[PDB]
């Protein structure tokens, strides 16, 4: 979130130089969001089959235990199995 | 001929008390004391107004585009600029609309 | 873009390989690390939510359009 | 034998192989008489060119009122003579070395060589002597007496050109064919 | 009238900053790109901490 | 703070109120207003329709 | 305060006519005999007027006697040369000597071979300058990259002279001072 | 940019030492640091700055030669700029403010390619490839110099050097000033090559009606005032020689350190005379000359301005060197150093002497000048700019010195083309289609290359407080037809630019601006070769003065 917030400013840098004005940038960034929004809404997919392991292994990536992945994932999935539906105790996982 | 006599009978009121008749243009000095903080008013009006950044001595931030909620944090020295911060602190009480047309 | 450069990979044969083969390549076109390579994420079984994205997006788009409309500094003391 | 003659201004692709001796010092300008030179004999001036005196503090004294008129005319005769011998060697380029003891040049010694057309120059190095002579093959000359036209080189074309604010002397071409000749190239660039 | 030396007002207090201009959202863009950048290298699993 | 040149666009606008009240009942001439985006000239489609 | 001074500082002998017509004859006068009796002191102070060229047996006595004078603390300022005729600072050096003897005839101007002068003196070290006063060296000056080097000036020479103490800082043969007559001039034009 | 580095660990420096791409980002910012003063300053609707030197003195300028030589900036990275703008004052004499913006964002827009490693040698070589590629298509598009029956083309000339200054809506007044003034002062020299030497008209800084009512000189003026108040002033009549002298005519001591000294007292008396007389007697066979008018650049003494008060002779003292030449080469005199002959004898012939028409002494608001007009052999010309002050005229000095060298050129070189930013866009057209052509990483450079050119005519817009997309799309949809105009002149969509107080698209040609092709080449050239030397710099080392 941070690494691209920076490019829209950064790239609406030699805007502001020009005579484009303030306006005109934000309407072009929040009528391309929405259909950003809707866009991924179709990459994402709806998915039902085959019943958590592999989403944990990319979360875990950019810092120590990417690579422990192996071991952690096993045990880490085992841990949100434990709380039921529309609980969700975050002071439970302490 | 090489010093003044520094403004004779000043010690009937302190030092630090000063006077400013409308002479010596200083209505004009006023109405540009005025056009000051009027002109940052100028680019918040409107749909495609611009909010401001005011960075308190405490460090609270408040990022807007209204007149009436700006003028709060400014510490004015120019009396006649703070008939405008009550003047639109009156428009934000009692219908809490129009600020801006009334700065 | 900023993902291959800490790879040592080259950012050009990288990106011109990106968009030139979107249409084989209909959504699950990604990079690779493993293989020094570029092809299916689907194989590779790389997966990650959605709620990431749009969040981000709609923070980032937040964040920028919030200063953009913004040209004045005070800063009183 | 391969000097690095650095001129600021212009553009590194001009740099080029100059065919003769390039001298980087520029013209004094005093008189002005000469433009452009063709077919000049060059000679190189080790002494200075003025009054008669020797090297050490000396003193004049004036008895009479007629002693001026013969003081006057022999200071500029004792230039006029050297002046003739030059005419007489006809040679046309003169290259005189920074003395900053004795005086190199006067007003005097210019007006004389303004009218025979002939060019001159200050500020050289001591160092330079052997470039110029092997380059040029000219030999040095270090008394009136002993100078002759055997000693001095030969060129088709020596000028002073001015390109845009560079200012720089330049020779083509020697014609004395010596065993071991000289290079000469002049770097320009955009930035020192 | 009370002095001989009439001090102008000033509208703002002393010490306040800068206003309206060339380079003023410019610096705040500068400014998000300078905190970008220590940010820059820490993505993706081959990066850094 | 529209984008736009205000010597062209205010005396633009003037011209809907130069024309005033002809002898016909119903003028629309006074939801003329100025546009923040769109329309070349700027007097806007009404204030109308755009509910504003 | 200083525009009543410069009537009489800011004018010798020959200026100070000047303000005979405006200013007062007793104002005037009293310090026209005053700057006259300086005149005369400089002139009974004029032993000197060429350089000396010495010898060693000589140089305890020229160098060091002189610089005693009348020992009324009579000093007298002796600029010695330790000459190499080799060098070409040395006979710019020797140039300068003799054209500021013409001048300041009350400072004494001392020449002498550096070969004869110390024995086996360092030749790289030389031209060599001493400056005596009562017996005392003043400065004991290296070769002349301080002064310029070889674009050495007579107006660096006469500079260096008023930093020991020889010459007035004000004083009118100096060229600093010593302003042309067509730049004063252009300056009453001009006023 | 966010926090100092180390101060030599392990290493050992008495400096500071920083390295990596830090230091890049520092010199893009460097260079844009010192480009903002000059953004501002660029096209007709750019406006002028003041630099005040803490001393109550100030001078107004809009060119950036002169600027960046006073802005004492101490970032040496900043300090080619300010050497290429003071480079390209002495060539071309002209686009010092353009050369500091290309050069700017060909680094700023160069910062994005270092990133994406690729190196600054493939960088510089796409874009040196972009250059060549570039002077070709200049040297193609280049027009010819009659283009009607009349000349129609240095009156043009002239109000693209005077825009964007003071007297710019007066450039219609001064555009027939500097063409006349140029052709007056022409020479031969190089067996039949014609030279124009700028600076040889004389600029006075003169006070009084408006810079519209000013006369220009046909002749040269001399800026100096007149000895004595008895002499006349003004000299009538044809034919008024000129004598320019230049030996010391003043009462001077003998030889540099000779002693006068004499034993008989009554030859004291007699040399004392001959002194007084042997510098008469110069002044006795001038006065045989019948020299009407003599100029002379050391002094003059009172005990010779009593023979030319008497003689009705004009003598002027306080001359300076380089002006004497251009009299003497003007009156047709020769310069004289001294008077002597090859024989022994010493005379005075009246050769010497030069020839004009009429001589007047004019004084306007404390300025004495000797008007010399009317020189037979050779022509000479001189403008005396009239404003509020002094300060004011110097930027009316620089508007006309800059206004010859862009003269000077289109008659050197007959090869202009239309301003407006008109090259500036074509040859982004140009290269983008060469940019595929090439294949492989180049195409970056030379495609960021062509994005750094049009930044000359979006600061037209910008500083215009116009909308500038709409225009540079306009500008860009012309320009992107000429490549494809389909040859059979119907060849239109070419040679247009922006029009600035109208805010539309027309013909360059027929509004009347054009500039010389030679200083589009020498500004690319000098502004690319100032990108290689910021580029290839890798590492700092910065050491403290002891
Ligand atoms: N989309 C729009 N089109 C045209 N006019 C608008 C639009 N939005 C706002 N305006 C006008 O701009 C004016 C701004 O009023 P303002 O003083 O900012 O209201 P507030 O008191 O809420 O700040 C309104 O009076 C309105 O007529
Ligand atoms: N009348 C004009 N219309 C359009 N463009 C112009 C006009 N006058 C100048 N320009 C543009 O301005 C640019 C630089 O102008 P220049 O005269 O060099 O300014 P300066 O005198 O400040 O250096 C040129 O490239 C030219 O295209
Ligand atoms: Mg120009």
């Amino acid at each position: 979130v941070t690494i691209l917030a920076g490019e829209l400013m950064k790239e609406a840098k030699p805007f502001l130089e020009e005579g484009i004005s303030s306006h005109l940038i934000m309407k072009g960034y929040r009528k391309a969001v929405s259909l950003a929004v809707e866009k991924i809404n179709e990459l994402a997919v709806d998915i039902t089959s085959e019943k958590l392991e592999r989403c944990a292994r990319t979360a875990m990536s950019s810092k120590l235990i990417h690579n422990n992945a192996d071991f952690f994932v096993k045990m880490c999935v085992d841990a949100v199995l434990s709380l039921d539906r529309n609980d969700l105790d975050d002071k439970l996982i302490g | 001929s090489l010093r003044l006599p520094q403004n004779p009978n000043a010690g009937l009121f302190k030092q630090g008390y000063n006077s400013y008749s409308n002479a010596d243009g200083q209505i004009i000095k006023s109405i540009a004391a005025i056009r000051e903080l009027h002109q940052m008013c100028l680019t918040s009006m409107g749909p495609c107004g611009r909010n401001k950044i005011i960075v308190n001595h405490l460090g609270k931030i408040i990022i807007t585009n209204d007149a009436a909620t700006m003028l709060r944090e400014l510490d004015i020295v120019h009396p006649a600029v703070k008939v405008l911060v009550m003047a639109t602190e009156q428009q934000k009480i009692d219908m809490g609309d129009g600020t801006n047309l009334v700065m | 873009r900023q993902l291959c450069e800490n790879a040592g990979f080259d950012a050009i044969e990288i990106l011109n390989k990106l968009r030139l083969a979107h249409s084989k390549g209909e959504k699950w076109y990604g990079v690779v690390f493993e293989t020094e390579n570029i092809g299916d994420n689907f194989a590779k079984f790389v997966w990650e939510p959605a709620l990431v994205k749009i969040n981000a997006l709609n923070s980032a788009t937040e964040a920028t359009n919030l200063i953009l409309s913004v040209d004045e500094t005070i800063t009183n003391k | 034998d391969i000097r690095l003659v650095k001129k600021v201004g212009g553009t590194i692709d001009d740099t080029e192989m100059i065919d003769g001796v390039v001298l980087t010092q520029t013209a004094i300008k005093s008189a002005g008489g000469p433009t452009r030179k063709e077919k000049a004999k060059i000679g190189l001036i080790q002494f200075q060119i003025s009054p008669p005196k020797p090297d050490t503090e000396n003193n004049i004294i004036v008895n009479d009122y007629r002693q001026m008129d013969k003081i006057l005319k022999e200071e500029r005769a004792y230039l006029l003579n050297i002046c003739k011998k030059i005419k007489k060697a006809k040679c046309n380029v003169l290259l005189i070395q920074k003395s900053i003891l004795r005086d190199a040049v006067n007003d005097l010694a210019l007006h004389f060589l303004s009218k025979l057309n002939i060019m001159v120059v200050k500020d050289i190095e001591r160092e330079e002597i052997e470039f110029l002579s092997k380059g040029l093959g000219c030999k040095p000359i270090a008394d009136i007496e002993l100078f002759t036209e055997d000693r001095l080189g030969s060129a088709d074309l020596v000028e002073e050109i001015d390109s845009d604010g560079s200012k720089i002397v330049r020779v083509t071409g020697i014609r004395n064919n010596n065993a071991r000749p000289t290079v000469s190239v002049v770097i320009r660039g955009a930035n020192n | 009238n009370f002095g001989s030396q009439t001090p102008t007002i000033v509208v703002l207090k002393e010490g306040t900053d800068a206003s309206q201009g060339k380079g003023q959202i410019i610096s705040n863009i500068n400014a998000c790109v300078a905190v970008q950048e220590a940010l820059k290298p820490t993505l993706g699993p081959l990066g850094s901490d | 703070t529209a984008g736009l040149d205000v010597n062209e666009v205010l005396p633009n606008l003037y011209a809907a109120h130069n024309v005033t009240e002809p002898g016909a009942v119903k003028t629309d001439h006074l939801y003329k207003g100025v546009d923040i985006d769109g329309e070349s000239d700027e007097g806007v489609k009404d204030i109308r329709e755009e509910n504003i | 305060a200083k525009q009543h001074e410069n009537r009489l500082e800011d004018k010798d002998l020959s200026d100070l006519e000047e303000l005979e017509d405006d200013e007062d004859e007793d104002f005037l006068e009293a310090y026209k005999i005053k700057r006259l009796n300086e005149i005369r002191k400089l002139q009974e102070r004029s032993k000197f007027g060429e350089v000396f060229h010495i010898n060693k047996p000589e140089y305890n006595k020229e160098v060091t006697l002189a610089s005693q004078g009348k020992k009324d603390d009579g000093g007298v300022y002796v600029f010695v040369h330790l000459s190499l005729q080799s060098k070409l600072q040395s006979r710019i050096l020797s140039h300068l000597f003799q054209s500021a003897a013409c001048k300041f005839r009350e400072i004494k101007f001392v020449e002498i071979p550096a070969n004869r002068a110390i024995e086996n003196y360092p030749e790289s070290n030389c031209p060599t300058l001493i400056v005596y006063y009562r017996g005392e060296v003043i400065k004991n000056m290296i070769t002349l990259l301080e002064l310029g080097g070889n674009n050495s000036k007579m107006e660096d020479f006469e500079d260096f002279m008023v930093k020991v103490g020889a010459v007035a800082e004000g004083d009118n043969r100096l060229i600093m001072n010593r302003d042309d007559e067509e730049s004063r001039e252009e300056r009453k034009l001009h006023y | 940019q966010l926090f100092n580095n180390s101060r030599s660990d392990t290493l050992f420096l008495g400096g500071e030492k920083i390295s990596g791409d830090d230091i890049r980002n520092q010199n893009v910012l460097a260079t844009m640091a010192v480009a903002n003063v000059v953004k501002s300053s660029l096209g007709p609707v750019g406006l002028d700055k003041m630099l005040v030197d803490d001393i109550g003195d100030f001078t107004v300028t809009n060119d950036g030669a002169t600027i960046l030589s006073l802005l004492d900036v101490q970032h040496p990275a900043g300090k080619i700029l300010v050497e290429l703008a003071q480079q390209q004052d002495r060539e071309i004499g002209d686009g010092t403010t353009s050369v500091v913006i290309i050069a700017s964002e060909l680094l700023k827009r160069a910062n994005e390619l270092v990133k994406n490693k690729i190196h600054p040698t493939t960088i510089i070589t796409g874009f040196r490839v972009a250059l060549r590629e570039a002077i070709r298509f200049i040297n193609e598009v280049l027009s010819t110099s009659v283009d009607t029956l009349g000349k129609e083309t240095l009156i043009n000339i002239a109000k693209t050097s005077m825009s964007s200054k003071i007297i710019g809506a007066d450039s219609d007044f001064f555009s027939n000033m500097v063409v006349d003034a140029l052709l007056a002062v022409k020479t031969q020299n190089s067996k039949g090559e014609i030279k124009y030497p700028v600076k040889a008209v004389n600029v006075l800084k003169a006070h009084g009606k408006s810079a519209t009512e000013s006369l220009l000189v046909p002749g040269y003026a001399l800026n100096c005032t007149v000895a004595s108040q008895a002499m006349p002033k003004r000299i009538a009549g044809g034919n008024v020689k000129i004598a320019c002298l230049d030996l010391n005519l003043q009462k001077a001591r003998m030889a540099m350190g000779v002693q006068i000294n004499i034993d008989d007292p009554e030859q004291l008396e007699q040399i004392r005379k001959r002194e007084a007389g042997i510098v008469l007697e110069r002044v006795k066979k001038i006065i045989d000359a019948g020299a009407q008018v003599v100029l002379t650049t050391k002094g003059i003494d009172d005990l010779c301005l009593k023979e030319f008060v008497e003689a009705k002779i004009m003598g002027v003292r306080r001359c300076k060197k380089e002006d004497l030449r251009r009299i003497a080469r003007a009156t047709g005199a020769t310069l004289v150093s001294s008077m002597s002959n090859l024989e022994g004898e010493e005379t005075f012939e009246s050769s010497y002497l030069g020839l004009c028409d009429e001589v007047v002494q004019a004084k306007f608001s404390d300025d004495e000048c000797i008007l010399i007009k009317g020189t037979s052999k050779h022509s000479s010309s001189s403008i005396i700019l009239r404003g509020a002050n002094d300060y004011s005229l110097d930027e009316m000095e620089r508007s006309l010195h800059d206004s010859l060298s862009v003269v000077k050129r289109t008659l050197e070189s007959g090869n202009v083309v239309p301003g407006g930013g008109c090259v500036e866009a074509a040859l982004n057209i140009y290269l983008d289609n060469f940019a595929t052509t090439v294949g492989s990483r180049e195409q970056l450079a030379i495609a960021e290359f062509a994005a750094a050119l049009l930044i000359i005519p979006k600061t037209l817009a910008v500083n215009a407080a116009k909308d500038s997309s709409e225009l540079v799309a306009k500008l860009r949809s012309y320009h992107a037809a000429s490549q494809m105009a389909k040859p059979e002149k119907r060849r239109s969509y070419r040679n247009y630019g922006l029009d600035l107080i109208r805010g539309k698209i027309v013909d360059e040609i027929h509004a009347g601006v054009l500039e010389p092709t030679i200083s589009k080449v020498k500004s690319l050239k000098s502004a690319l070769e100032a990108c290689v030397a910021i580029l290839r710099i890798d590492t700092m080392i910065t050491v403290d003065p002891e």
